[PDB]
């Protein structure tokens, strides 16, 4: 569907937040974009290892 | 007697990476790079509005198909919205020519 | 503990403290508590943001059209396009991937390695003073107040003050 | 010797122990002998599996279909196709070779880093017990059966065992 | 001073001293000087010649001509040409630069190890006959003359030689 929403980059699933480099939602895209991959996941470590005892 | 400590933060939390030597590795603090996420609608940009054609064809659109409606207004717009199976094409057939060449020039 | 410590000569983390990353634990007369060490902490952390300010920025997002589509007499096209398209897709995720798994490999080395410098900070002043015990802490021949705690926090001992109780609590044993 | 050991403090290598790749030499009144510490040893050779299906593996080689061929009115897409292929061929090259390189640098830091890890237990327990020596090796004021190897290799001692021979043995020198 | 020194337990560099990137400083009877040290330095040095041969040459540069141009009934091709190369053209970008940055990175720490090994080595002799002092440096409880220095730089020191005399000197401390 459509709507008075405002974006920066836009693809068929839906329109998207700008913000962040890369998606792996879909290769379509319009606009001020992250970049496609085939992948599931990508994350950082700011913090480290949790250990309790 | 008195003794003196290193220290350093862990915490309740059980978010992970995939890592060189180390799967399903955990850490206290992270970040996801990614945007795994969509809203599920067609926004716009900028306060820019698309162009929408509803049901119609690029072919519909631009000859003057009265169900589309001719919309002169929409002077310039943010993007260009179809339907994959677009109901409208012409109401009189025709082979219609270099219809890619037409469409990424009416890219933007 | 790729440098000693952590999973190394340290078995295990602390959930009590959580106002930095990094601190030390004081154990004296009038008690025991954490207190993080913000100085190399912080420096760390602006390393951090320089980092991923470093990741993210490399990027140059154009206003961009993806798509195309194509009739059937120009598939020498659309396989191409396929396979353009799908050349550049894995080579930015295969690109990301790596850089993901060895930046945080770095990161975790970059922990370990500020850990470790600290403990050869910790370790330079209190030499002969004092003794290296387990793992993880040391133990005084001598007391130590919390004016002792911030002071040895802060790079600075004075040497001479505790000398001589270590030069004799050490010789019972 | 990156971290200090191998071409660092130690020269070379030995080729008479091969059921894994780190361990001690115990010496000995019994004897001498080789013995591999399987511990580290399988812990760093998981890490080592781990790498090498996270290299494999992050590749996805699809039902692929390479060639084309075309006539010569065409050469807008000849020269362009060729120029495609040859650029992700390149990058692919430079993205390997790299890779490698990099990543078997941080395999011999990987190597580095645990000998002189474990350079640090066995240091850990004998401090006062007993001596460093020369280099790759401690010395011991006392003496040291099978028991006290078996257990010294799995982070056991017993500092009160021997502490008073190293408290003597020590004091000719 | 990733490893400990070099903003570490170092804080600052010496313009005195030129011939090469490291070295020591003498200070005895005879008086005062730099002196650098030509092994590790030249080792690392040829280190540093291997990478940006290993750098440099990993490109294949053809005899290339980049430039196409078209007509307005091809922009299929128009856009598509452009994307392609942009899409190159941002890959070895981005490739490159973090390229720069990670092996400047492990250059700094690789400048960082070779001096923290090289201040084991020179622990590594005179160990109870002389003492760490402040940072940096190590004081003798007896005297050197440049034989000494020599010496002690090519690895070098027979240890009886002023044992006794750090044996006394020591114990008045
Ligand atoms: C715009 O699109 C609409 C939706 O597709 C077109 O209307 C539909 O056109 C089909 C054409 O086959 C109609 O079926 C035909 O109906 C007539 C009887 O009116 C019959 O003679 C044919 O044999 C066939 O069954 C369908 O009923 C019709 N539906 C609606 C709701 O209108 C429309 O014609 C298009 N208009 C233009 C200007 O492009
Ligand atoms: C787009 O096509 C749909 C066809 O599904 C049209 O839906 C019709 O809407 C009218 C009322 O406006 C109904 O009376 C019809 O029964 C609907 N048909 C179907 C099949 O649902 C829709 O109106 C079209 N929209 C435009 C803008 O042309
Ligand atoms: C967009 O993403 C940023 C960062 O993740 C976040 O701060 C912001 O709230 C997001 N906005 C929407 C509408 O998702
Ligand atoms: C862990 O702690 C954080 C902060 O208190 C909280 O947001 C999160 O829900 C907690 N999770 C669990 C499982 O307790
Ligand atoms: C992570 O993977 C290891 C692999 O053996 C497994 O032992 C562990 O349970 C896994 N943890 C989670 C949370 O999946
Ligand atoms: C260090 O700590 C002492 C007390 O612990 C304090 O008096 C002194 O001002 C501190 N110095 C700096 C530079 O923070
Ligand atoms: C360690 O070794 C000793 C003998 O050397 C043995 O008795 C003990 O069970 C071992 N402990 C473990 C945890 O392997
Ligand atoms: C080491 O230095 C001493 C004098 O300082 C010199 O006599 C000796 O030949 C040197 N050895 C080597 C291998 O350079």
């Amino acid at each position: 569907p459509m709507d008075e929403c405002d974006a920066k980059c836009q693809t068929p699933q839906g329109a998207i937040n700008s913000s962040l480099p890369f998606q792996n939602v879909h290769p379509v895209t319009i606009g001020e974009c992250p970049k496609y991959v085939r992948s599931a996941k990508l994350r950082m470590v700011t913090g480290l290892r949790n250990i309790p005892s | 007697e008195d003794t003196i400590c290193i220290g350093y933060h862990a915490n309740n939390s059980t978010d992970t990476v995939d890592t060189v030597l180390e799967k399903n590795v955990t850490v206290t603090h992270s970040v996801n790079l990614l945007e795994d996420s969509h809203n599920g609608k067609l926004c716009l940009l900028k306060g820019i509005a698309p162009l929408q054609l509803g049901n119609c064809s690029v072919a519909g659109w631009i000859l003057g198909n009265p169900e589309c409606e001719l919309l002169i207004s929409r002077e310039s717009w943010s993007y260009i919205v179809e339907k994959p199976n677009p109901e409208n094409g012409t109401c009189y057939p025709g082979h219609f020519a270099d219809y890619e060449e037409l469409r990424e020039q009416l890219s933007s | 503990g790729l440098f000693g410590a952590i999973a190394g000569f340290i078995e295990g983390g602390w959930t009590g403290m959580v106002d930095g990353w990094y601190g030390y634990h004081h154990q004296n007369e009038q008690g025991s508590g954490y207190a993080a060490d913000q100085k190399s902490t912080q420096n760390a952390i602006n390393g951090i943001t320089n980092k991923v300010n470093s990741v993210i920025e490399k990027m140059n997002t154009q206003f961009t059209a993806v798509g195309k589509e194509f009739n059937k007499l120009e598939r020498r096209m659309e396989n191409l396009n396929k396979k353009v398209d799908d050349g550049f897709i894995d080579i930015w995720t295969y690109n990301a991937e790596l850089l993901v798994l060895l930046e945080n490999e770095r990161t975790l080395d970059f922990h370990d390695s500020n850990v470790k410098n600290l403990y050869e900070k910790v370790k330079s002043q209190l030499k002969n003073n004092a003794k290296e015990i387990g793992n993880g802490c040391f133990e005084f021949y001598h007391k130590c107040n919390d004016e002792c705690m911030e002071s040895v926090k802060n790079g600075t001992y004075d040497y001479p003050k505790y000398s001589e109780e270590s030069k004799l609590n050490r010789e019972k044993i």
